């Protein structure tokens, strides 16, 4: 009675917001009191306070009112009101307030001490009372700015139930999945998104991006990239296609397949570059495929273009350095690596290339110092970054092997082995150490172990085949080297080993063929395999 | 003129701004030094005074970068600000201030940097933009406008849409991190409901555009949410 009385006074007075406030408070107390033991006047009294507060242009009072109504103990009638109110206040929190302006609901202008906290709370309560589409958008916003994409994926997953096959929620769910790191589910939901809308090329491009990455679903990636095929998204489409083709070529089993796929990749990259001569991704990847095909001058030209577009691209600089090393310009290459490193000090890959280049033109001490530097950087920076550390130690070991110091090499490889005892790289290095020490049978067995773990390790194949060749078992050595040729036909050491086997067997023509191939290949061999540069969208 | 008078010149805390903007746009040192000196002091109003020029400074930095004072200022303020920013995630299973039935880090910790490099510079800029978003309410309408225009220009610079937007100057694609675009979207979302509807509209559209071209899931996600939530 008193509540509707103050409300009525507020009405007749239409100072007013005060009467509406009192009416609201007494109304809540009245409703609770009822529940212990619907109103028009009660509705107007409860609601039209904060309304006139916001109409006034005063935000603080409105927020205060919202918090007052929300702090009230839940009644089975005030639940819907509390829902709409919580939603609106969450909106106001996210869009109209920042961090430095926020104050606790208990504090004068679980109790959330931060803005995003209270907003999240209100949104969750709203969604809960909604049980049995704006709130989810607000959730995507609040968790989006804070990088909480997993929880977001869970929330949007809770949203999927009520929804029909509509575009926005499903696409949002897919994106949240992709951001959260759940690649496979994201790919599926994205397929369904292409199903819902075939207009947007961003969706198959994203799917292709995921497939090309960690999942390594190259076939699916090819399918999506094909689905994509505006000039920019067509360029991106052919780019993704070329990346897929290249990766597949790396994965390809036979030389025929490899060459076909590499040529296809080349074509797709050329098309992508002609579609958008400003997109340095396409230019770079074109240059990279050309590098892989041992077309060093062309690759150099397109690298120069890609660098004219983006002068500080780490991959572009790195490829430039590798191409220079391919032309046996080790000092220039090293200078350029040092440049990229002046722009990218934390980059481990660049540092590894620096190590190799220093071993090639500067000497062992320098490269060892670069290894120690990498070790310091690794300690300061810290899944598998352990593989990186192992590679640091193994690189140091390669330096010591190169010199002729089996003890230090054994030490470094032993650090790597503390990390990964049965790494094929570690096993290979144990073989190298054995060869250095003179124990050839031990070496043989270590390479056998390495190939047991990694049946395609071309280095282990070379060494094992060489050992067998020196043992007199030519047929076996040849078979091994043929497998090796299938794994990587650009490996000149393989062709030399093969030529030596064939020559030993009395097959001189084929042997000289092999030797020639080895010479032409070593003519354009980079200090580091071009494939060290990741092929990603 | 007026700028020089400002240079030569608590009570202090409580046309010059436009002239300073013009100094930032046109290629300066004493302005940057005085702004850094402002940020160095304790009083928050000076912090806010420098913070309004932050977006234009960033845009100038990136523009010069495409084809040494501003970078020094930005880096100095960066070091000044850098701390771990964490917020608790609410659970309905626990009684709350509003109803009856873990700390997470979104930014930190950032290291001290003597020099700007290609990798760290966007950690730096993203963090600075976060600091900008933290004090968004105290930001004047002009600064919000500059923020929107700059987000747009950065997003579409080297791309065909630049010519559509009729932005004139340097037409080079500026490489941008994903988190940077997210922090953009915070300020754009704020600008949407504070009188800058049109500029926030263009900025949002361009952010979506670039996020589609860059294949960035999170900015595309947040901006999609913002666009869907719009009345």
């Amino acid at each position: 009675v008193i509540a509707e009385a103050y409300a009525t006074k507020g009405l007749c007075l239409e100072d007013v917001i005060t009467c509406y406030e009192k009416a609201g408070d007494i109304a809540l107390l009245y409703l609770q009191e009822i529940e212990r033991v619907l109103g028009f006047f009660l509705e107007t009294g409860l609601q039209r306070a904060h309304v006139l507060y916001f109409k006034n242009g005063n935000l603080t009072r409105g927020v205060g009112r919202f918090r007052e109504l929300l702090r009230a103990v839940e009644t089975r009638t005030t639940q819907n009101l509390r829902m709409t109110i919580a939603r609106q206040l969450a909106e106001i929190l996210l869009r109209g307030m920042c961090e430095q302006s926020y104050w606790n609901p208990l504090e004068d202008p679980f109790c959330p001490q931060e803005n995003t906290e209270e907003a999240l709370l209100l949104l969750l309560i709203s969604e809960s009372m909604a049980n049995r589409s704006v709130v989810y958008d607000l959730l995507t916003i609040a968790l989006g700015r804070r990088g909480q994409y997993e929880m977001l994926s869970e929330c949007l997953e809770r949203a999927m139930k009520f929804a029909f096959e509509e575009f926005h929620l499903w696409y949002q769910f897919a994106l949240s999945l992709m951001a959260a790191g759940k690649s496979a589910r994201a790919v599926k939901v994205l397929k369904e998104c292409i199903r819902l809308k075939p207009d947007d090329a961003t969706i198959p491009l994203l799917a292709a991006k995921l497939c090309m990455g960690s999942l390594h679903w190259l076939e699916e990636a090819e399918k999506f990239a094909k689905t994509v095929v505006t000039s920019e998204f067509k360029a991106k489409g052919y780019l993704a296609l070329g990346l897929t083709y290249s990766l597949q070529a790396t994965d390809a089993s036979l030389r025929g397949m490899q060459e076909v796929l590499q040529r296809k990749a080349l074509l797709a990259f050329q098309r992508a570059h002609s579609l958008s001569p400003t997109d340095h991704q396409a230019a770079f990847y074109l240059a990279l495929q050309l590098a892989i095909s041992r077309q060093i001058p062309e690759a150099l030209g397109y690298v120069r273009q890609a660098l004219q577009l983006q002068g500080d691209d780490a991959n572009s600089l790195h490829l430039l350095a590798l191409l220079l090393s391919a032309q046996k310009h080790y000092h220039d290459a090293l200078n350029i690596i040092d440049m990229a490193l002046s722009e990218y000090p934390e980059n481990f890959i660049l540092l590894f290339s620096k190590v190799k280049l220093q071993s090639l033109c500067r000497g062992p001490d320098e490269a060892l110092l670069t290894c120690k530097h990498m070790l310091q950087i690794w300690k300061s920076c810290y899944l598998h970054p352990w593989m990186t550390l192992a590679q640091i130690w193994l690189h140091a070991a390669e330096v010591y092997i190169g010199i002729g110091k089996p003890a230090e090499a054994t030490a470094c490889t032993q650090e790597a082995a503390n990390l990964f005892p049965m790494s094929h790289n570690v096993l290979y290095m144990r073989g190298q150490i054995a060869e250095l020490r003179g124990s050839m049978d031990e070496a043989r067995r270590w390479y056998e172990e390495a190939l047991a773990i990694s049946p395609t390790h071309v280095k282990s194949m070379q060494r094992l085949a060489l050992i067998l060749h020196q043992l007199g078992r030519y047929s076996l050595a040849e078979k091994i080297l043929r497998d090796a040729v299938q794994v990587n036909s650009t490996a000149h050491e393989v062709w030399n080993g093969l030529g030596e086997v064939l020559q030993a067997q009395g097959n001189d023509a084929a042997a000289t063929e092999c030797f020639l191939t080895a010479l032409e290949l070593e003519a354009s061999s980079p200090a580091v395999p071009f494939t060290i540069i990741p092929r990603v969208l | 003129g007026v700028v020089e008078e400002w240079l030569s010149e608590p009570n202090y805390a409580t046309s010059l701004v436009s002239s300073l903007y013009k100094v930032i746009q046109e290629p300066l040192e004493p302005v940057c030094h005085q702004l850094f000196e402002f940020y160095r002091s304790g009083e928050e109003q000076l912090l806010q005074f420098t913070l309004q020029f932050l977006p234009e400074l960033i845009w100038c930095y990136l523009a010069v970068s495409a084809s040494g004072c501003i970078e020094a200022l930005l880096l100095g303020v960066y070091n000044l600000e850098i701390k771990v920013l964490s917020f608790t995630i609410p659970s309905l299973s626990k009684p709350s201030v509003y109803h009856e039935p873990s700390k997470v880090v979104y930014s930190g910790p950032h290291p001290q940097r003597e020099m700007l490099t290609a990798q760290n510079r966007f950690e730096v800029l993203t963090f600075l933009l976060l600091c900008y978003n933290a004090a968004l309410t105290y930001m004047p309408s002009v600064s919000l406008q500059s923020l929107c225009q700059i987000c747009s220009r950065i997003c579409v610079c080297g791309y065909p849409r630049q010519h559509v937007r009729k932005y004139k100057g340097i037409s080079s694609r500026i490489p941008v991190s994903s988190g940077f675009m997210v922090q953009m979207l915070t300020g754009i979302y704020f600008a949407f409901y504070n009188g800058e509807w049109d500029l926030a509209q263009k900025a949002l559209d361009d952010i979506i555009y670039r996020a589609q071209l860059e294949l960035y899931p999170e900015p595309l996600l947040v901006a999609n949410a913002i666009k869907a939530s719009l009345p």
